């Protein structure tokens, strides 16, 4: 899904990953970046849906 | 019906002269109207339960 | 951003719509009753010169 | 360096070489610290500091050398093959020298295999060559290709065909007259054969002509195709950036229930999906800035209210200014009814030619310019408004018209009637699809006439 | 709905 | 006019026998038809009728044998006279209307050939109508014209012609009415020598209404009415024609010429709608719909007459036309006839469409599917110890008509009809052709990706979805040409069509290729790694089947591999590939919770 999502929409998944690598921090919170990132296809420390 | 033997005898009476080429709206409704009379009863000798 | 520019030199709005495949009238036909009336050979005494 | 020496065909292996190289990207970039795959392509690409990259010119070198005047399109598989053994015009590439496995595939037996696999993409070019040339090319490439398909329609259409449209048009019969059906098809077609006679037997009318208009024609289709896997391309685009960007698809509604009161719940579900107005919730005014113009770019994409084939005939047109096309103004005040001074006739010349059945083993008109030849001579009859005359005007289809009548059939020199009036039909119904398609993309002030006015007055 | 991203 | 002298001269009969004229007329009537139209569909039958009314009577033996003679004739050769003049109205209204769309100004000066066409091209409609209903046949194409639609096609162009260049037509006759018309009028009128007040006053308002028109109203598109002066013209031809008038109209040929020349001059003007219901209504086929319906069949069954299919649902907004307001009873039944009809046919239409899209998709996936990989294992092992795709584009001839070329051709023609107006209006609704396509479009697109999957829970079998992605994708080729034939929008039926698979459930609650492929990889593939018949190997990305004895049906690598995930990605986008997840993370749930029990325990 990741290398799929970086090829149809480069210029969503550019911030998506930016907005993820740079996070500082609160745990409900950062749940809503890695559920927005895992659904990039972005791979997490913490996954949001296990 | 009544009417328009009223009027076809009318037109006998004025000795009315046509011809299609001419006076056609006179003509045309002339004929227009005996063969409307016509199909008409002809139409109506058809429904069979009319008595 | 200079890629589009290049591009859109090149095109035109493409005018397309969308509809329903049958659309009803406001106000549909009202269902006109019959009735008698006997032949009336006035009717035509307005319209050009007329003969009463 | 490979695509650079072969030729259009070989833009799927390119592609497929390149997702090779990408994979062992990044299977390499687990353990070491590697320029981004984008940076090291566009380098090798020389895309850094040129707009087009060394792909997108390639395309264009075999465009303007082997696609336009090689290949003939088929509208009924919609993929293009090339022409016959005469008119395939060669013209030689520099070979590259292979280097070690390693730098293509990996070894012997994966050069081979993906050598083969390939090997089912060389023999035409269609709707899996248009789709990797639109993704490699991207919107400059396909934008600067287009304008430079303009320019070489504008060189032919202004240069030698305008030559040949001039010349021929002398060679035209100054007038000629639809023989009544009383004549008959056979006789029709024998006057016919009289009056084009020096149409038919003109020397360069293939060669040159016919070989001129396909490559004009192929021009046309191309930017037309190309057009459609874009479309394709942006559509794919937008469905995988639609869960990003809170656009949800119709839901199934039981009873008791509102889509108005569940759309809003399912949109509360992806809530946390929708990008902005997370960034905007949580990130910098750069990180928001840079996401607005990102998420701005991802949703308007030209299929959303935007098309080029229009724009591209209506530049066409303007390049048929001069005067040999139309023609002098009709004697009757209307328009020409017997008289071959528009290009319309020259073209229903041209069709008596193309029309006419040859040896069984003898190429045709269609295995050696395909459709691409009317194409052209069609969108030039359209550009110029004479689709309608021609349809009323042309010779070819005066003969089908009486022979489906009289239901003649003979030989009238060497032209067996019923094999030429079923080729006749045949085109009919080519033209008629290509003018229809033509008219619906091109989608006023009518001329008057004064009644017969009293001498007194 | 015009595209400004495509110079309109 | 049949009717006419068929009817007239049998009421006055008498004149059978003293008048060639009169005979000679009657006979050639006699020879042109076999029944006449009462009304309707009632059918007259003439030659038996007439005979069984002489032979009760005497001085007309002669007329009896006449009858029988013209009976032979009519039964003989009037229906290929007829099927002859239908053939050449067909090349007729073709060029006209071609010739009138290229320069509409002629319908100014040629406005009597549209009219003349639309009347003769009805006629010959009117008349097939009945005898192929009511004779029987020599022959099995008797009284049949699979190429009826063309006629009918190129009527209502001729319609659209005038009701769209009407203000052009307009124009072209005030100038001929204010202009020449208006002095030979008055030029006539003051050579008369003998005109009581009530024809001159007439005579006079002629000229001065005549005289008052200008192209400037017709610019400002008033609304003109000349049945005033129509009727006027009616009263005069009767003040005239009674004998002894003082002005008469048989001593006055040409003022009755003249004035008939006018008289049309003015409906040009203000009478163009009701001039088309006089010369080319069509309502009959509300009475004749059974052969309305059969020549519909016919027209789509037939590639080169498809194209003229949409003159049927064109013909539905006649209807109305054949009702009086003495008989309102029957009104809102022929309206609701009408209404069913033109949704019938628009419907016809667009699935034959759809059918032939259908067909073309199967055609193109085949091509597709030849492309794959798989076919290349010969020239593979050829090399190893020692046709091609683009083969079937190579054209000899095209007298050599492939099943694609057929179905190409099929779908061009069609499409022209249905994208030839963007609307019609039938009894004040509105319909519109092109909707009822993109509807089957969306439909039928669904039905095909849905089917392509080729799922079975009895069998555990579904499509990889690398061979899945290639079908649709040819799929979205061909739907995309669409374009090219139709003012659609095929990128909406897309969005609809896609998007809904991402889901669950479609729209109409009915299974996706998500939820399909979901459960799949679940009960099938990942069941049988617990099962011990499949591994994961991080080596080659991908699930493998196991050297075990077991009765697997698939190789999971072919299912699971880098290129299938991501052919399966392309088709289920973020939304279905999180509907996946979420199910897997269940499973693990599951696990978890007995894991916790041992825990416990
Ligand atoms: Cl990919
Ligand atoms: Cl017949
Ligand atoms: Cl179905």
């Amino acid at each position: 899904l990741r290398d799929v999502l970086s090829y149809h929409i480069p210029f969503l998944v550019s911030s998506i990953e930016d907005f993820k690598d740079h996070i500082p921090t609160d745990m409900k919170v950062a749940m809503n970046v890695y559920e927005l990132s895992s659904a990039a296809g972005l791979p997490c420390e913490i996954d949001p849906a296990l | 019906k009544d009417h328009v033997c009223e009027l076809l005898n009318t037109i006998d009476v004025c000795q009315v002269f046509f011809d299609i080429t001419v006076n056609f709206d006179l003509t045309k409704n002339y004929l227009d109207l005996i063969i409307t009379y016509t199909t008409l009863m002809i139409l109506l000798s058809r429904i069979e339960e009319r008595k | 951003k200079v890629a589009r520019r290049e591009i859109g030199i090149l095109t035109t709005n493409k005018n397309t719509s969308r509809t329903h495949k049958i659309i009803a009238p406001a106000n549909l036909e009202r269902p006109v009753r019959y009735i008698r009336k006997p032949i009336d050979y006035t009717i035509l005494d307005d319209i050009g010169h007329g003969v009463k | 360096g490979r695509f650079e020496s072969e030729d259009l065909t070989s833009i799927v292996e390119l592609d497929g070489l390149l997702e090779i190289n990408r994979m062992t990207h990044k299977l390499l970039s687990r353990y070491l610290t590697l320029d981004g795959f984008d940076a090291m392509f566009r380098e090798a690409n020389h895309n850094v500091s040129a707009p087009y990259g060394r792909i997108t010119l390639h395309v264009f070198w075999e465009l303007n050398y082997d696609f336009l005047p090689n290949y003939c399109y088929n509208g009924s598989t919609n993929r293009f093959v090339r022409t016959v053994l005469p008119f395939s015009q060669e013209f030689q590439r520099d070979k590259q020298p292979n280097a070690q496995p390693q730098y293509l595939h990996g070894s012997k037996a994966l050069n081979l295999a993906y050598s083969s696999i390939y090997g089912s993409y060389r023999n035409f070019v269609g709707p899996p060559h248009f789709q990797v040339i639109c993704r490699l090319l991207g919107y400059q490439g396909i934008a600067v290709v287009m304008e430079e398909l303009l320019k070489v329609v504008k060189s032919l259409l202004q240069g030698t065909i305008l030559q040949y449209v001039k010349t021929l048009m002398e060679v035209m019969p100054k007038i000629c007259r639809l023989p009544r059906h009383e004549y008959g098809s056979p006789g029709i077609l024998e006057f016919f054969h009289h009056q084009l006679k020096d149409i038919v037997e003109y020397a360069e009318l293939k060669t040159v002509c016919f070989q001129n208009l396909r490559e004009v024609g192929n021009a046309i289709l191309f930017c037309l195709l190309i057009e459609q896997s874009l479309s394709l391309e942006e559509v794919c685009d937008l469905l995988h950036a639609a869960p990003f960007q809170n656009i949800l698809p119709r839901v199934h509604v039981k009873e008791g229930e509102r889509l108005d009161a569940k759309m809003k719940r399912l949109e509360s579900k992806y809530a946390p999906l929708h990008l902005v107005p997370l960034i905007e919730r949580l990130g910098t005014p750069q990180q928001i800035a840079i996401a607005r113009e990102g998420d701005l770019l991802t949703k308007e994409r030209l299929c959303c209210g935007l098309s080029m084939f229009e724009v591209i005939l209506t530049r066409i047109r303007s390049f048929l200014d001069d005067p040999i096309w139309r023609g002098p103004l009709p004697s009757n005040g209307v328009m020409h009814v017997d008289e071959c001074v528009e290009f319309h006739r020259l073209w229903s010349a041209m069709q008596f030619v193309y029309c006419i059945p040859v040896g069984t083993h003898e190429f045709t008109v269609e295995q050696c310019f395909g459709d691409g030849l009317h194409w052209a001579g069609c969108m030039i009859i359209v550009l110029l408004g004479q689709q309608r005359r021609f349809a009323v005007l042309d010779f070819c289809y005066h003969l089908l018209k009486v022979q489906k009548h009289d239901g003649k059939d003979e030989i009238i020199k060497n032209v067996p009637l019923k094999k030429m009036v079923e080729r006749i039909r045949k085109f009919q119904i080519l033209n008629d699809e290509i003018i229809t398609i033509l008219d619906k993309y091109l989608k006023e002030h009518v001329r008057c006439f004064q009644p017969p006015i009293h001498q007194s007055l | 709905r015009s595209m400004s991203t495509f110079g309109k | 006019m049949e009717k006419w002298i068929i009817f007239g001269f049998i009421l006055c009969h008498g004149i059978l026998n003293t008048d060639a004229t009169a005979l000679n007329l009657w006979k050639l009537a006699l020879q042109s038809s076999s029944c006449l139209s009462l009304f309707r569909d009632e059918v007259f039958h003439i030659h038996k009728a007439a005979e069984d009314l002489f032979v009760n009577i005497r001085g007309y033996n002669k007329r009896i044998n006449d009858i029988r003679e013209c009976k032979e004739a009519a039964v003989s050769h009037a229906g290929s006279m007829h099927r002859e003049r239908r053939k050449f109205l067909r090349s007729a209204l073709k060029e006209l209307a071609t010739v009138l769309s290229d320069q509409p100004g002629l319908l100014g000066p040629k406005a009597l050939f549209v009219f003349m066409a639309l009347s003769f091209a009805r006629d010959e409609i009117i008349w097939l109508l009945r005898h192929a209903d009511n004779m029987p046949k020599k022959s099995a194409d008797d009284f049949i014209d699979k190429h009826i639609a063309e006629l009918i096609f190129y009527m209502e162009e001729l319609r659209a012609h005038v009701r769209k260049y009407g203000p052009v037509m307009q124009r072209y006759y005030v100038q001929y009415l204010s202009g020449f018309d208006a002095v030979v009028l008055n030029e006539l009128v003051q050579n008369l020598s003998v005109c009581p007040e009530d024809e001159s006053i007439i005579m006079s308002s002629f000229v001065n209404t005549m005289t008052s028109l200008s192209v400037k109203q017709v610019e400002d598109g008033e609304v003109f009415d000349f049945r005033g002066m129509r009727l006027d013209w009616f009263r005069l031809q009767a003040y005239t024609s009674v004998s002894k008038a003082s002005l008469g109209l048989a001593d006055h040929r040409e003022l009755g010429k003249m004035m008939n020349t006018i008289i049309f001059h003015t409906k040009m003007v203000d009478s163009l709608v009701e001039m088309l219901v006089e010369t080319s209504d069509l309502s009959i086929f509300c009475f004749y719909s059974r052969a309305f319906e059969k020549m519909f069949q016919q027209c789509l069954e037939l590639p080169s007459q498809s194209r003229y299919s949409i003159a049927f649902p064109l013909l539905c907004t006649h209807f109305m036309s054949c009702t009086h307001e003495l008989c309102p009873e029957e009104r809102h039944h022929i309206g609701d006839r009408s209404l069913s009809l033109c949704n019938m046919f628009l419907d016809e239409m667009a699935k034959q469409a759809r059918n032939l899209i259908t067909d073309i998709c199967t055609e193109q996936c085949t091509l597709s599917d030849q492309l794959l990989p798989k076919h290349c294992a010969k020239t593979i092992s050829q090399a190893v110890n020692k046709e091609k795709p683009g083969v079937e584009s190579m054209r000899k001839n095209r007298l050599v008509v492939t099943n694609l070329d057929k179905l190409h051709t099929a779908l061009s023609e069609l499409c022209f009809s249905i994208n030839y107006v963007p609307n019609m209006v039938v009894w004040e609704h509105t319909f519109t052709p092109r909707e009822y396509l993109t509807s089957h479009l969306e439909i039928r697109f669904t039905k095909s990706i849905v089917g392509m999957t080729m799922y079975n829970q009895a069998t555990q079998e579904i499509a990889k979805p690398s061979e899945l992605l290639t079908s649709v994708r040819a799929y979205m080729t061909v739907l995309q040409s669409i374009e090219n034939y139709v003012q659609i929008d095929i990128t909406r039926v897309f969005n609809n069509v896609l998007l809904q698979q991402t889901q669950h459930l479609d729209s109409h609650g009915e299974p996706t290729i998500t939820s399909l492929y979901t459960n799949w990889y679940l009960e099938t593939l990942l069941r049988q790694v617990s099962n011990g018949h499949i591994a994961y190997f991080p080596a080659m990305k991908a699930f493998v089947n196991l050297p075990t004895e077991n009765e697997l049906t698939f190789n999971a690598e072919e299912y699971s591999d880098i290129s299938e995930m991501r052919s399966l990605s392309e088709l289920l986008g973020p939304y279905g590939m999180k509907f996946l997840s979420e199910s897997l993370m269940w499973h693990i749930s599951s696990q978890v919770a007995e894991l916790k029990k041992l825990v416990v325990e």
